[PDB]
């Protein structure tokens, strides 16, 4: 291989150059913003607690106030 | 001084901080950016 080893050692180095090239050149920035993860809850109707108001008397009419 | 080694070590602990206040709060899901001198100089020492 005298005159096979010396074009296959430089394509060899080459290739790893290329690639030590390649994996470094990419690492810079990559990070420009956060964004926050959100969990939610199940907004929904089931089963409501029920609260009910009675006014009753002798009377008419009347004036209610209330709190909801 | 904020353009030292100590000074650009503080932006990571920034974002963190903020990632964490957001967290639980009608705030999830808001992005956050950072800028300046010292993030400016950050990105420098990382990319040198």
């Amino acid at each position: 291989l005298g005159r096979i080893w010396l074009p296959v050692l430089i394509v060899v180095a080459v290739a790893a150059g290329a690639l030590i090239v390649m994996n470094v050149r990419t690492v810079f920035g990559s990070n420009p913003v956060v964004v926050t993860e959100k969990t939610s809850d199940n907004a929904e109707d089931f089963n409501p607690k029920v609260v009910t108001y009675e006014i009753f008397g002798s009377g008419s009419s009347a004036v209610i106030n209330y709190m909801d | 001084d904020p353009l030292t080694e100590e000074g650009t070590a503080r932006m990571d602990e920034l974002k963190v901080a903020a990632a964490d206040a957001i967290k639980g709060t009608p705030f999830e899901g808001a992005r956050i950016y950072l800028g300046g001198s010292a993030a400016t100089y950050n990105d420098m020492q990382i990319g040198a």
